């Protein structure tokens, strides 16, 4: 039950998960 | 941050989705 994401992967799946988006 | 929970380490779904803004 796990997720493990580095560089474009993980800004990737944050851009589909986040409906208002990110911005660290 | 993200990079830290979701990279260095492994995370949640719900996790991930608690560092979207809102």
């Amino acid at each position: 039950n796990s997720l493990r994401a580095c560089g474009p992967a993980l800004m990737d799946m944050l851009r589909v998960a986040c409906p208002n988006g990110f911005n660290s | 941050g993200v990079v830290d929970s979701c990279c260095r380490n492994s995370c949640s779904f719900s996790t991930l989705r608690a560092y979207c803004d809102s």
